[PDB]
C-alpha cells in the first residue's frame, strides 16, 4: 500500500502563531490523469474528521484562507497561519490516487498562558458503598500546562495505591485542561479512617493545593 | 446542510457478524460514490470499502483486509448505504465512518461514526454515582457537580447535562480501562444560586447496552 508518515507527532503552538504539518508518502501520488489526490483533514475532540484541503492545495467550503496546502513529489505540507483555539485537534493527510490510505495523524495543542487549578473534593456517595468499594474524587479544573501531580493522604499518611488519574482533552474555548484523581478503597478501609486529603502540585505554585473532608 | 448519519455499532464476538447503516441527506445521493472508513487505536484511519453509481453497475471496491468478509451496498431511493461485516476479528474493532465520495476527489462529508468492539468479553452497563459538595466553602468557580461513571464495557459512553441544554463548563475526562472495566467522570460548574433552587441532571448513554441513564444531583 501507500504509506503516509506525518510529522511531528504532537505540535504545541501559541495562539495567533503559525503551525506546519508535513506528510510524506512511500511513492508518487501523481495520477495518470495529471492530478495528485493528496488531502488534509481536521478532527476535533469528539467530532468526526472534516475536509480542509483537497488535491494538495484547494480549500474546501467554509475553510478559512488561513489553511493552505502544498506538494512536491512525495512531500506535502499543511500550513495554518493565525492559529486560534478552535484549531485544536488532530490533522490527517490522506491520498486517493491509489488504494486510499491515511497518515498517522498530528495532534495540534494550544500553548496558552499557565492557569492554576481549582480543586474540589467529593467524598464517596453512599450509593457506591454496597459495591464493596468507595471512590473519593479530587477534581482539578481549568489548568494549564497539562502536567500535574495529585497526592492522597488518609489520616495524615500518604496512600499511593488505589489511585486512577485521567485528563480531559484541551478545551476549545479557553484551552485549559481538567483532570480527576480517583482513590478507590474497600468499603471497610474507607470507614477505618476519618480524614481524606488530596494535595495537588502544579507548575502554577510551590505550596500544594490542599482539599480534604472529614466524615 | 449535507448530513450523514451512521448506526448499528456495539459489541460482537469473533468471529461474529454485524451490519452498519448510513443515511445521507442534503444532496442528490444517487450522484455520489459512498465510502466506509474505520478508525482504531492500533491502525489509525483505514479505508474499508467503496460503492459507486448506478451507471457504474454499482461497482464495489474493498480493502485487502476485509475483502471476502465485508460487503457494501446502497439503496438510492432511501439515500442509504450499508456495510455487512462477517467473520469479524479483534482487528476489526474501531469506529466506523460513512463518508461521501466528493466530486473534488476526496471523501468530503463524514458522519459522526458508530463504534464497534469485537471481543469475547460481555457487555456491562455503567454504574453512576453522584459527585456532590462535597460540603465545602465556595472557592472554585461557584459550585461543581458531577457524575462518576464506573464499571462499563465496552466503550464508549456519552455524558450530557440537562439533556444538552447545559453545555457551558462541562468537563469529561477520558475513560480508563482497569480490572477489565472502564470508568470516567463528567463534571459541570454552575452558579451557587442556580442550585439547588434549579434542576441539574446528567444523561449517561451507553450504546452497547442501549441504556440512557438520567440522574439528578440533589444537595443531600
Ligand atoms: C485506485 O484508484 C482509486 O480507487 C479508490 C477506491 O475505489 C477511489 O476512491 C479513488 O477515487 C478518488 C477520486 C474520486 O473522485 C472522483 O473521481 C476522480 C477520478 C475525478 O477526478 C473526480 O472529479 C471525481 O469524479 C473520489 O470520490 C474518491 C473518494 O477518491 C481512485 N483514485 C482515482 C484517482 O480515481
Amino acid at each position: 500500500d501507500v504509506v503516509l508518515t506525518q510529522t511531528p507527532l504532537s505540535l504545541p503552538v501559541r495562539l495567533g502563531d503559525q503551525a506546519s504539518i508535513s506528510c510524506r508518502s512511500s511513492q508518487s501520488l501523481l495520477h495518470s490523469d495529471g492530478n495528485t489526490y493528496l488531502h488534509w483533514y481536521l478532527q476535533k475532540p469528539g467530532q468526526s474528521p472534516k475536509l480542509l484541503i483537497y488535491k494538495v492545495s484547494n480549500r474546501f467550503s467554509g475553510v478559512p484562507d488561513r489553511f493552505s496546502g502544498s506538494g512536491s513529489g512525495t512531500d506535502f505540507t499543511l500550513k495554518i497561519s493565525r492559529v486560534e483555539a478552535e484549531d485544536l485537534g488532530v490533522y490527517f493527510c490522506s491520498q486517493t490516487t491509489h488504494v486510499p490510505t491515511f497518515g498517522g495523524g498530528t495532534k495540534l495543542e494550544i500553548k496558552r498562558a499557565d492557569a492554576a487549578p481549582t480543586v474540589s473534593i467529593f467524598p464517596p456517595s453512599s450509593e457506591q458503598l454496597t459495591s464493596g468499594g468507595a471512590s473519593v474524587v479530587c477534581f482539578l479544573n481549568n489548568f494549564y500546562p497539562k502536567d500535574i501531580n495529585v497526592k492522597w493522604k488518609i489520616d495524615g499518611s500518604e496512600r499511593q495505591n488505589g489511585v486512577l488519574n485521567s485528563w480531559t482533552d484541551q478545551d476549545s474555548k479557553d484551552s485549559t485542561y481538567s483532570m480527576s484523581s480517583t482513590l478507590t478503597l474497600t468499603k471497610d478501609e474507607y470507614e477505618r479512617h476519618n480524614s481524606y486529603t488530596c494535595e495537588a502540585t502544579h507548575k502554577t505554585s510551590t505550596s500544594p493545593i490542599v482539599k480534604s473532608f472529614n466524615r | 446542510e449535507v448530513k450523514v448519519e451512521e448506526s448499528g455499532g456495539g459489541l460482537v464476538q469473533p468471529g461474529g457478524s454485524m451490519k452498519l447503516s448510513c443515511v445521507a441527506s442534503g444532496f442528490t445521493f444517487s450522484n455520489y460514490w459512498m465510502e466506509w472508513v474505520r478508525q482504531s487505536p492500533e491502525k489509525g484511519l483505514e479505508w474499508v470499502a467503496e460503492i459507486r453509481l448506478k451507471s457504474n453497475n454499482y461497482a464495489t471496491h474493498y480493502a485487502e483486509s476485509v475483502k471476502g468478509r465485508f460487503t457494501i451496498s446502497r439503496d438510492d431511493s432511501k439515500s442509504s448505504v450499508y456495510l455487512q461485516m462477517n467473520n469479524l476479528r479483534a482487528e476489526d474493532t474501531g469506529i466506523y465512518y460513512c463518508t461521501r465520495g466528493g466530486a473534488v476527489g476526496a471523501m468530503d462529508y463524514w458522519g459522526q461514526g458508530t463504534s464497534v468492539t469485537v471481543s469475547s468479553a460481555t457487555t456491562t452497563a455503567p454504574s453512576v454515582y453522584p459527585l456532590v459538595p462535597g460540603c465545602s466553602d465556595t472557592s472554585g468557580s461557584s459550585v461543581t457537580l458531577g457524575c462518576l461513571v464506573k464499571g462499563y464495557f465496552p466503550e464508549p459512553v456519552t455524558v450530557k447535562w440537562n439533556y444538552g441544554a447545559l453545555s457551558s463548563g462541562v468537563r469529561t475526562v477520558s475513560s480508563v480501562l482497569q480490572s477489565g472495566f472502564y470508568s470516567l467522570s463528567s463534571l459541570v460548574t454552575v452558579p451557587s444560586s442556580t442550585w439547588p433552587s434549579q434542576t441539574v441532571i446528567c444523561n449517561v448513554a451507553h450504546p452497547a447496552s442501549k441504556v440512557d441513564l438520567i440522574k439528578e444531583p440533589s444537595g443531600p
